């Protein structure tokens, strides 16, 4: 168990775990932003996010996504809301450490820092001057922001996009940042989460349902929603992230009715897991393993030949980063002294990050109702105050014993729980497939 | 009768089935291939938190372009009959109703606000009667008794199909393939088959598989036999990988559309219970007597029992729809895949026979007789099963 440190937004900058960070990836906020380190190399930044040129938190005229959409400029602006947001994720990170798979998940994220280099860097060099590994720390010296120090984080946990219900925000990478995440080196993850806001589903299709009560409309447990996003960080960090080029595309055609859906990427099917992984055939899934293997072998051979560094003053730290990335990828040592990829330990590692670490696996482990197949219907989303222990605890989530919520009569049910408040359909934006005829009919 | 329908129904985008594009899945099985001599594939403890700061380094500014904003448009879809979405809208209650009454006609329920559609003729009788100068629970329980018995209906079709039983009231509830009005859900489902439930969905069809070829020379001794054994490995792979493609299409395109009927029927059954709940409450206000305040506790339990009794009916529909989804894969998709695989086998076999006919003299101590007998590999085929 990696310890989850407690924080307030009122707490001052201590030049250790609370800092001010320069994030060029966020267009919405040009200035440096206040950050907190809840655990080793996993930072929370209670701020809204946007990658678009000419960004805006306000509601657009027409829908910008195929998903169910909800906007709010008020969310995560004042310090009271940032204090709520900070405690929220801190509370969720404690709930992750309740089961064993969550302790294992966090451990991978902590130790698996991104490699100091890429395809551009030659074999004999560590590059310590890249944005995929480094983030700049800054003081406010005499009416201006000066660059003081750096950090080497694994996951940066921002607030939501303009669309608060956007779950694909974590998959957004800009090609030059992405190339490390494909080719084994990895990159620091930038998550955009909204704990209080929840997606909702029902068990109408699944016969595994309450015969006592009936078919319920339930919410995703925000720990599972967070752990879902953290599995993309896991893939981004260990350099086995499948590209956004590899995707499923929706078919819309006149003749039959269908969803004008989004593109469901291969990463999204991997991170969800279960039967829907078989949508990607084995001929493609095998190719990704063989590619990942080759990159891990070439990264081991890089560690054998390194002598210089960029910048030139980091030659003393060559043995330091040899120890960090050897433990990450879990290389062995052959009869020369060089690093080598143990194939049995690679297969064990790669299968853990793809098959074991997934949403369907978490939902069974944490004893919570959840989506059974990725294409389960999205119902009207909900809001919930997770910080109040009468609504949501660390040990059991929404399903609390004292308020008359057993596992069949789950607290996740919106009908049977008043704490799961609904968002109004006036604010919630949607696309529509318009069913018309304009005829007499019989 | 006829009724001029001049207005649209706005169905939400994410309350429709996701159907993937056919080309978007995987093209590997349809690609051509050349076979060679070596084609072959197949802790956390309690630690201490460290100071995360490090010495500053000169980073150049990473000039990110930024994402372009894209506005998405709605879809209009013109249809030639009152399909499932029209039949669903008829069943809904209006905004702040007063005195609702059930009706057997869909066009009346769409036009008039108070009138609500029902797919159960017997229910339309017993609901609209009300408390006819008698006791409250005498009528109220007869409505729920009639509601329960009708939603548990199952008709046993025989002769054709692996589907054991079908649920008949889906026809008048959703008007699948214009089944209602004509009134032959049971007949049409048997005649057309399991694909009837997919409204206007293009019939499944698979294009021809990729062709195997070899080198022109292959002039070395041992080399021609060394590659023919690898050709038979890739044949087994093609059967294996074709079945995985078939499943990839089924999971992303077919299963999603069948579950749409599960969702639609739950909405349908929910609107019927909302109509019964509303009518009981309206008739409760209209009723009066000495035994009225006594039965209050009992009547609220009868309202809550509707939610349980829908789940009993849904577990039958889930069982029914699950069969339809699985039997589609067996009888609509799989035969077309096996037929195309048998064409691929015959085309690959004629290639292998003519490969040996081209190379008689090389590498033989008369092993042609031995190698021609290895066609027994084509005799047996790779099966496919479910569960
Ligand atoms: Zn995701």
């Amino acid at each position: 168990t990696w310890p989850v440190k407690d924080f307030n937004y009122s707490d001052p900058v201590n030049d250790n775990d609370i800092l001010y960070l320069r994030i060029p990836q966020n267009k919405l906020i040009t200035t440096p932003v206040k950050a907190f380190m809840i655990t080793q190399n996993i930072w929370v930044i209670p701020e809204r996010f946007s990658s678009d040129t000419n960004p805006s938190l306000s509601k657009p005229p027409r829908p910008t996504s195929k998903y169910q959409s909800y906007y709010d400029p008020s969310y995560l602006s004042t310090d009271e809301q940032k204090d709520t947001f900070l405690k929220g994720i801190i509370k969720l990170f404690k709930r992750i450490n309740e089961r064993d798979i969550g302790k294992k998940l966090i451990n991978y994220l902590v130790v698996g820092s991104p490699f100091m280099g890429d395809s551009s860097t030659p074999e004999d060099t560590f590059d310590f001057t890249r944005h995929t590994t480094n983030i700049a720390v800054e003081k406010f010296e005499n009416g201006s922001w000066k660059v003081t120090n750096i950090i080497t984080p694994s996951v940066l946990i921002f607030g939501p996009l303009p669309n608060i219900l956007d779950y694909t925000a974590s998959l957004t990478l800009q090609g030059q940042q992405s190339n490390p995440s494909f080719e084994g080196f990895g990159t620091l993850s930038i998550l955009k989460v909204a704990p209080e806001f929840l997606l909702t589903f029902s068990d109408v299709t699944s016969n595994q349902s309450s015969a006592v009560l009936g078919k319920s409309i339930f919410c995703m447990d925000p720990v599972i929603a967070l752990m879902h996003e953290l599995t993309h960080s896991l893939h981004q960090l260990y350099g086995i992230n499948i590209p956004s080029d590899k995707r499923i595309r929706p078919q819309v055609s006149e003749g039959f009715f269908s969803q004008d859906g989004p593109n469901v990427q291969f990463e999204e099917l991997y991170t969800f897991g279960g039967l829907d992984v078989e949508i990607i055939p084995q001929i493609e899934r095998s190719q990704l393993r063989e590619k990942a293997l080759g990159h891990y072998k070439d990264i081991a051979k890089r560690l054998n030949n390194i002598n210089k560094t960029i910048p030139s003053s980091w030659i003393s730290n060559i043995d330091k980063y040899k120890k960090i990335f050897s433990e990450k990828y879990n290389f062995d040592k052959d009869n020369t002294g060089n690093f080598v990829v143990n194939i049995d330990k690679f297969n064990s590692l790669y299968s853990d990050l793809t098959n074991v670490m997934s949403e369907v696996v978490y939902s069974s482990q944490y004893n919570v109702k959840n989506r059974t197949h990725y294409f389960s219907r999205h119902y009207l989303p909900v809001f919930a105050n997770i910080l109040d222990d009468n609504i949501y605890t660390i040990r059991d989530g929404f399903n609390l014993t004292n308020k008359g919520f057993n596992i069949e009569n789950s607290g996740q049910n919106i009908e049977r729980n008043p704490a799961l408040q609904k968002l109004s359909s006036e604010s919630v934006v949607d696309l529509f497939t318009k069913v018309c005829v304009d005829g007499i009919i019989t | 009768g006829s009724a001029l329908v001049l207005q649209c129904i706005k169905v939400k985008n994410n309350r429709l089935p996701y159907v993937a594009d056919k080309d978007s899945i995987s093209q590997e099985i349809f690609e051509n291939k050349i076979i060679t001599d070596e084609t072959n594939v197949q802790v956390p403890i309690n630690p201490e938190i460290v100071d995360p700061l490090l010495p500053n380094v000169n980073m150049e500014p990473l000039n990110l372009p930024g994402e372009e904003i894209v506005f998405y448009d709605d879809i209009t879809k013109y249809v030639d009959y009152l399909n499932s979405y029209y039949y669903l809208e008829s069943q809904k209650l209006s905004n702040n109703v007063e005195n609702i009454t059930l009706t057997t006609s869909v066009e009346e329920a769409l036009g008039y606000s108070n009138k609500i559609y029902t797919f159960l003729p017997s229910l339309a009788e017993k609901v609209n009667k009300g408390v006819q100068a008698g006791l409250f629970l005498n009528w109220a329980n007869e409505v729920v008794e009639d509601f329960t018995t009708n939603i548990m209906k199952k008709d046993t079709l025989d002769k054709i199909s692996d589907v054991s039983v079908i649920i008949p009231y889906i026809g008048p509830a959703l008007n699948i393939g214009n089944s209602a009005l004509r009134g032959n859900f049971n007949q049409a489902f048997a005649t057309a088959g399991v694909a009837f439930l997919l409204e206007g969905f293009p019939e499944f069809t698979i294009p021809a598989l990729g062709v195997f070829t070899f080198y022109s020379s292959i002039q070395e001794r041992e080399k021609i036999i060394k590659t023919i054994e690898n050709c038979l490995e890739q044949r087994v792979k093609r059967w294996k990988d074709s079945y995985q493609w078939m499943v990839s299409n089924w999971l992303s395109r077919i299963t999603t559309q069948f579950n749409h009927i599960n969702y639609q029927m739950y909405d349908s059954l929910s609107y019927q219970a909302d109509a019964i709940k509303a009518k009981i409450d309206l008739e409760y206000k209209k009723y009066s007597g000495s035994d009225k305040e006594n039965i209050k506790s009992q009547v609220e339990n009868l309202k809550n029992s509707l939610d349980v009794k829908i789940s009993e009916a849904m577990n039958n529909i889930n069982k029914f729809i699950r069969e339809c989804s699985v039997t589609y894969l067996f009888k609509n998709m799989l035969p077309k895949v096996i037929d195309e695989l048998n064409k691929f086998d015959l085309r690959t076999k004629t290639e292998l026979i003519n490969l040996i006919d081209s190379h008689n003299i090389i590498l033989v101590g008369e092993v042609d007789r031995l190698k021609a007998k290895v066609n027994e590999s084509f005799e047996n085929t790779m099966p496919f099963n479910i569960f």
